[PDB]
């Protein structure tokens, strides 16, 4: 029934895995300087710290990233119309996502490969820029999409700096989104190491509770009130009682299983909550109510449609089951002493 | 304004940058995949030395291969949105099943295959590599079959009440006669250039140890000259291969793309003027050649830089024909000069290729319905030149620093050769409930 309708629903749950698989990748990456910068406060030299902070994400980072290049392909294949509008009028955001992106990929593996100490500094420095720019850029993108763009009669998004970065609504969506990562990667770190780091980790998560829990609160409310249905009220309360009962979970300093469930519960309601504020249609028109797109007049056709629908009841339950295999083959518990001595080659940074 | 010629300039150099790398990627992954499945199967340690030297440089070149391509998803809704509401209801579904069954596959067990040297049993260890080797030739079946969509297009429709392409058949998309030749054509040209790379590898290997003596002399006989000659053999079948693929390829072109023909086999009657003539009374005024000058050179190029390959592979199977050992100096020059020419070739070839239809982005099938085409210019975007400048120059200093240092570490890397003294021996892998010192990796 309406196989436009349900390769909305499809995009939608892309765009959910890709938030939720790389949400505890961006907050690691934010929070491992951090993890260095609170060893040498001990004394302790900070290299295998970082390193145990970001093995945490060693062999699934790039099978997270993968979920972003498969929702624009879906794009591109369900919704071409919303694929050239969308693009080609946020390309000064998609060119910095992409020139960030770039960096974090490059860093995170040459980062191991030669033993000077000017090396790594560079490699950090590409991890937390290509770690801090999409956790916010894509919460702006997403917000001004619910809110509304100048679709001006078929084509052609031209918005200068009031329609892109609206203070109000817009910068907030992006805030409460770097605030989540960051609780997610916090309380993801908390889960996956064993015992010093774990207790660094849960200090981050009890300093991040609160300005998340507000900032989401915050965009949730102003969201369901400027632009929401009925059905989203169910959405926006269950988002506030995960984040309380993750609150009260992490500042007892136990759980740690809940506490990570409660905000992947909490990231899926905010995704849920932005496209459910928005299915009728796709980047509407603030210009003129009719010239805005829709799953109407922005689909492909029915033939490409069960095509498509074929190729993805086919192949995206074996991806969930294999990727839930590898994330069940490399969990077993990192320590802070048990990363291997650094073997690099020897000098002269390029 | 001028975002035309800027915009394909940026395609141009973004889409060189993404297959100075892809070849070697496609051609290094089932080396190593042979490579490890000899070493469970002997079990000569020799052979492990060798897969583990060759897989760091293989994850050196996968990074920044990805990292290329990662753009390139996106620069078509960027810098091309009215081609891609024009062909998006086709184009669409070859990049998303390409999304869905390849790179999953490729980036889930590539990462499997890094950290689980002593934490999975070796057959699923081997058998993790393998499926990275299938998926890596997958993806390009699925890439390549979208670009001959651009030329030659087969199952599409044209509705006029709404002016789009709309797909009818996707039997006839993916068993497209100019698809089948370019796919093996390609894959023929990445294993051309993985064998070339191991073979002469190898052969400076072979060079420089026998001179040095002492200990590491043993090295030469045991390790290097097997793997060139292993290198050697398969630069030779791939150079076969190109020839017939080629041949079959230059067939296909004569009859569905005249103008292409015409401008390769320039002077350096004259077909590109009659020919002129006729597209101008088939479809209106315009200019609808080629350079001339590019894709009569890059052809010339692509051919000639064929014969330093097989040269050095016939020079190199004669050299160590019992059990000889080469110490030649020239020999030695003459393998680290051989090693750019299979990526030279590969650029020349796909230069050829794109820039040879170029008046057109969807070339019109002289069997088609000769409504599905389109100029390129009519399928850039509408935007100004300060703002294509912005993403040109980015790009373009970005990829220029990151291959700089793509260079050094492979030449560092290749210069310090396998750590066979730095504890390579084949590893225990001892069962798991052990909170063992090491992890064998940790980025
Ligand atoms: C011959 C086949 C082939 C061709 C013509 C291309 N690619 Fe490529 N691409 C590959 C095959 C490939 C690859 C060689 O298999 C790579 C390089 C390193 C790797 O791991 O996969 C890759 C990487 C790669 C990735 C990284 C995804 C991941 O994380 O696995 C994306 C998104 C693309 N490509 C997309 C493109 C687009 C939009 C192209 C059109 C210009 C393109 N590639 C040229
Ligand atoms: C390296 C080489 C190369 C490669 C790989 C490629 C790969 C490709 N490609 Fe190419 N291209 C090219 C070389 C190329 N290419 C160039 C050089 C350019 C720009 C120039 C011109 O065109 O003029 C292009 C451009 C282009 C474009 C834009 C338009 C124009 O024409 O300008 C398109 C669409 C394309 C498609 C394609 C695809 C789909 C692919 C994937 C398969 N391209
Ligand atoms: C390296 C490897 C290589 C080499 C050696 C070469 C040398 C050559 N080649 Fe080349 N090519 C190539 C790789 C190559 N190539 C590529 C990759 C290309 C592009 C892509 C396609 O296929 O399209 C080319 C392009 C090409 C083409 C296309 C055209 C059209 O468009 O259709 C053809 C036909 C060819 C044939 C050839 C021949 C016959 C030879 C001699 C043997 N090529």
């Amino acid at each position: 029934m309406g196989l436009q309708e349900l390769w909305f629903i499809l995009l939608a749950v892309l765009f959910l895995g890709f938030f939720l698989l790389e949400g505890f990748d961006f907050g690691v990456g934010m929070l491992m300087s951090f993890f260095g910068r609170a060893a040498e406060k001990r004394g302790q030299d900070p290299e295998p710290y970082r390193r145990a902070a970001l093995n945490t994400i060693g062999p699934v980072w790039d099978g997270n990233e993968v979920w972003l290049i498969t929702a624009g392909g879906a794009m591109f294949a369900a919704f071409p119309e919303m694929y050239a509008s969308m693009f080609s009028g946020l390309y000064l955001a998609l060119l910095v996502i992409l020139c960030a992106m770039i960096l974090r990929i490059v860093a995170i593996e040459w980062r191991g490969k030669i033993d000077d100490p000017g090396w790594r500094r560079w490699a950090d420095t590409g991890i937390a820029v290509g770690s801090w720019v999409p956790a916010i850029l894509w919460g702006v993108a997403f917000a001004s999409l619910v809110r509304g763009l100048p679709v001006d009669a078929d084509k052609q998004i031209h918005l200068s700096f009031f329609g892109d970065l609206l203070n109000a609504y817009t910068l907030l969506g992006g805030l409460a989104t770097c605030a989540l990562f960051a609780f997610h990667g916090a309380v993801f770190v908390s889960l996956k190491t064993s015992g010093e780091i774990r207790t660094d980790a849960f200090g981050f998560a009890r300093l991040l509770a609160l300005p998340a829990t507000a900032l989401v609160a915050a965009f949730g409310v102003w969201t369901q009130v400027a632009h929401g249905t009925g059905w989203t009220w169910i959405v926006l309360a269950a988002a506030v009682i995960a984040q309380l009962v993750a609150v009260a979970q992490v500042f007892r300093g136990s759980g740690e299983g809940w506490a990570f469930g409660a905000t992947s519960v909490v990231v899926a309601a905010v995704v849920v909550l932005l496209f459910g504020s928005l299915f009728p249609d796709l980047i509407p028109s603030t210009l003129n109510p009719d010239w805005s797109l829709t799953i109407y007049n922005g689909s492909s056709s029915p033939y490409t449609l069960k095509i498509m629908t074929w190729a993805a009841l086919v192949f995206a339950p074996l991806v969930v089951v294999y990727q839930g295999w590898t994330y069940w083959v490399f969990s077993k518990r990192i320590s802070a002493d048990r990363i291997p001595a650094p073997i690099g080659l020897s000098r002269r940074s390029s | 304004m001028d975002a035309l010629d800027l915009s394909r300039w940026q395609f141009g150099i973004t889409t060189v940058y993404h297959f100075i790398f892809v070849p070697l990627t496609i051609g290094l992954a089932p080396l190593i995949a042979v490579m490890q499945t000899v070493w469970v199967a002997t079990g000569n340690d020799t052979w492990y030395r060798l897969t583990r030297f060759f897989g760091k440089l293989f994850l050196i070149n996968f990074a920044i291969g990805v990292a290329t391509g990662i753009v390139q998803e996106f620069q078509f809704g960027m810098n091309w949105s009215e081609y891609s509401r024009f062909v998006g209801d086709i184009f669409g579904a070859p990049l998303a099943m390409e999304g869905l069954a390849a790179f999953f596959f490729e980036s889930t067990f590539i990462g499997l295959w890094i950290f689980g040297w002593t934490r999975l049993p070796r057959w699923l260890h081997l058998a993790c590599i393998w499926i990275v080797a299938i998926a890596v030739n997958l993806s390009a079946f699925f890439i390549i079959s979208a670009n001959s969509f651009m030329q030659h297009p087969v199952g599409a429709r044209f509705n006029p009440e709404t002016g789009r392409a709309e797909l009818e058949s996707i039997f006839a998309l993916f068993t497209n006669n100019t698809a089948i030749a370019a796919f093996t054509h390609a894959v023929s040209g990445a294993f051309l250039t993985a064998g070339v790379f191991v073979a002469c590898v190898c052969a400076w290997w072979m060079v420089r140890s026998h001179r040095t003596g002492g200990e590491s002399a043993a090295d030469a006989a045991t390790m290097y000259r097997p793997a060139t000659i292993l290198g050697c053999w398969v630069t030779l079948v791939a150079a076969v291969a190109l020839f017939f693929t080629g041949d079959a390829q230059g067939k296909l072109m004569f009859e569905q793309q005249p103008m292409k023909m015409a401008s390769a086999e320039s002077l350096c009657l004259d077909g590109v003027v009659d020919l002129q003539r006729s597209y101008e009374e088939k479809f209106g005024p315009g200019d609808y050649r080629p350079n001339l000058f590019v894709t009569y050179w890059s052809f010339r190029a692509m051919i000639g830089f064929l014969a330093v390959p097989g040269l050095f592979a016939l020079a190199a199977l004669w050299l160590t024909r019992g059990g000889r050992i080469p110490d030649q100096r020239w020999f030695s020059w003459f393998a680290l000069l051989t090693i750019p020419t299979p990526f030279l070739a590969n650029s020349a070839g796909w230069v050829f290729t794109e820039m040879g239809r170029q008046p057109w982005v969807v070339v019109p099938n002289p069997t088609g319905d000769q409504d599905i085409r389109l100029t390129v210019a009519q399928g850039v975007s509408d935007h100004s030149v300060g703002l294509v400048v912005l993403s040109l120059v980015a790009f373009t200093l970005v990829y220029a620093v990151l291959a700089v240092i793509w260079f050094f570490l492979l030449r560092r890397y290749i210069v310090q050769g396998p750590s066979e003294h730095d504890s390579e021996p084949a590893a225990p892998r001892p069962p798991d409930a052990d909170d063992v010192a090491p992890l064998s990796f940790a980025y």
